[PDB]
C-alpha cells in the first residue's frame, strides 16, 4: 500500500537552502484524511517535527523553524517538498517524510502512520569525496570483509553478492578519522570450506559522489 | 514545561516485563502515541490514542494512562524489541516527541571469536596500511583490544567501532583498525592484536608475520 520516498541532495553549503522532495506512491496525496509532514533527527538526538501540509496547500509549522521552513505540495506529481533556508551545522540531520492520519467529527485527532526511509543531510563547506574500497582477506568458520575508507559525507551502503549474502554480515558504524573523513568496514563469516570455491563480492554505494563499486574478496 | 520519559535507558533480560513512562507537557486533548525506532530505521507507530494497537503489532505491547501521565509496557521482552521508544503528543498545534527511552538486552557472557586482517596489496600501493582486528558475537560490550607490533605496544594509531546489539542473539561485534604509513608498516615483522574479555579464560592473541 502507501509508500513514501525522500529525494534530495546530501551536502548543502552553509547559509544556502536545503531542498527535499518526498514522492508518494500506493495512494493519492489528495486524500481528505491525510496530512504530509517532515520530521528530522539530528545525530544522536531525538525527533523534531518541522511542519505539515494539507493537499489543499495549507501548511502548519514548528514555531522555532517557521521563519526558515517552507513546505509545499504538488498534486500533479503526487509529491510534497521541504525547503529550509539559511542552513547551518545545526541542521545536519536525517530528514524523514511521513503521512499523518487525521480522524474525528468534533475534534481532529492525529497520528503519524507511514514514514519514508529518511535522507541524510550534511551541512558543510567541504566537497564530496568517494571512498576507496579494499578487501579484508581471510587467513570451521572464516571471516572476510571490505574496508571502505576516506569518504564524505555520510552515508555509504554496503551489501554482499548483491544481497544474496545477508547471513552473518556486520556492517560497522562509520568512524570519524583524524583526517576529517569517514570510514567503515563490513565483514561476514562463512564456511571456511567454501573459500577458493565460492565468490564473495561487496557492493559499496556512496551516492553524494555517485560512486558504485564492486570488490571481489579472495583468500 | 517539557515532555519527559523515564528511564532514559534500561537493560532487561529476555522475558522481562518492561514498563516505561511518559509525561506530557500539559493535559492532553489530541492522541498520545508511541513509536518504536530500531537502530538504522525510521520510527514505527505501535500504539495510537494512548492504548490502541496498530494492526499487526504484537500483543505483548500495550499503553495506558490519562491526563499527563502515560505508560508503555512490553509484557515479555523479546530480542527483536531492542529499540528507542518515543511518546508523542500534539498540543498547541505542534507535534512534540518525548526524549526517548533506549531499551537494551542483558544476556549471559559470551566469548568473542577473533580474526586479524593484513593490509591489502591495493592499499599499500597507495602509501597507507590499515590492519584490522575483528571480535565477533560477544557479550558484554566491554572488551580490551591491544595492538602489538614486534611485541611493542601501540597507542594513538587505532580506532574502534562497535555494532548495535544483534536482534536475534543480543550480542555485539567490534572492529579495531590500526593505521600506519606504508613506510612504518614495512619496518616491522609481526602484527598482533591481543583481546581481553570477560568470556575468555585468558587473553586471546591473533597475529601475522609480514612477508
Amino acid at each position: 500500500q502507501l509508500q513514501l520516498q525522500e529525494s534530495g541532495p546530501g551536502l548543502v553549503k552553509p547559509s544556502e537552502t536545503l531542498s527535499l522532495t518526498c514522492t508518494v506512491s500506493g495512494g493519492s496525496i489528495s486524500s481528505s484524511s491525510f496530512y504530509w509532514g517532515w520530521i528530522r533527527q539530528p545525530p544522536g538526538k531525538g525527533l523534531e517535527w518541522i511542519g505539515s501540509v494539507y493537499y489543499s496547500g495549507g501548511a502548519s509549522y514548528n514555531p522555532s523553524l517557521k521563519s526558515r521552513a517552507t513546505i509545499s505540495v504538488d498534486t500533479s506529481k503526487n509529491q510534497f517538498s521541504l525547503n529550509l533556508d539559511s542552513v547551518s551545522a545545526a541542521d545536519t540531520a536525517i530528514y524523514y517524510c511521513a503521512s499523518i492520519y487525521g480522524s474525528g467529527t468534533f475534534y481532529y485527532y492525529f497520528y503519524m502512520d507511514v514514514w519514508g526511509k529518511g535522507s541524510t543531510v550534511t551541512v558543510s563547506s567541504a566537497s564530496t569525496k568517494g571512498p576507496s574500497v579494499f578487501p579484508l582477506a581471510p587467513s570451521g568458520t572464516a571471516a572476510l570483509g571490505c574496508l571502505v575508507k576516506d569518504y564524505f559525507p555520510e552515508p555509504v551502503t554496503v551489501s554482499w553478492n548483491s544481497g544474496a549474502l545477508t547471513s552473518g554480515v556486520h556492517t560497522f558504524p562509520a568512524v570519524l578519522q583524524s583526517s576529517g573523513l569517514y570510514s567503515l568496514s563490513s565483514v561476514v563469516t562463512v564456511p571456511s570450506s567454501s573459500l577458493g570455491t565460492q565468490t564473495y563480492i561487496c557492493n559499496v554505494n556512496h551516492k553524494p559522489s555517485n560512486t558504485k563499486v564492486d570488490k571481489k574478496v579472495e583468500p | 514545561i517539557q515532555m519527559t520519559q523515564s528511564p532514559s535507558s534500561l537493560s532487561a533480560s529476555v522475558g522481562d516485563r518492561v514498563t516505561i513512562t511518559c509525561q506530557a507537557s500539559q493535559v492532553i486533548s489530541n492522541y498520545l502515541n508511541w513509536y518504536q525506532q530500531k537502530p538504522g530505521k525510521a520510527p514505527k507507530l505501535l500504539i495510537y490514542d494512548t492504548s490502541n494497537l496498530k494492526t499487526g503489532v504484537p500483543s505483548r505491547f500495550s499503553g495506558s494512562g490519562s491526563g499527563t501521565d502515560f505508560t508503555f509496557t512490553i509484557s515479555s521482552l523479546q530480542p527483536e524489541d531492542i529499540a528507542t521508544y518515543y511518546c508523542q503528543q500534539y498540543e498547541n498545534l505542534q507535534f512534540t516527541f518525548g526524549p526517548g527511552t533506549k531499551v537494551d538486552i542483558k544476556r549471559t557472557v559470551a566469548a568473542p571469536s577473533v580474526f586479524i586482517f593484513p593490509p591489502s596489496d591495493e592499499q599499500l600501493k597507495s602509501g597507507t596500511a590499515s590492519v584490522v582486528c575483528l571480535l565477533n558475537n560477544f557479550y558484554p560490550r566491554e572488551a580490551k583490544v591491544q595492538w602489538k607490533v614486534d611485541n611493542a605496544l601501540q597507542s594513538g594509531n587505532s580506532q574502534e567501532s562497535v555494532t548495535e546489539q544483534d536482534s536475534k542473539d543480543s550480542t555485539y561485534s567490534l572492529s579495531s583498525t590500526l593505521t600506519l604509513s606504508k613506510a612504518d608498516y614495512e619496518k616491522h615483522k609481526v602484527y598482533a592484536c591481543e583481546v581481553t574479555h570477560q568470556g575468555l579464560r585468558s587473553p586471546v592473541t591473533k597475529s601475522f608475520n609480514r612477508g
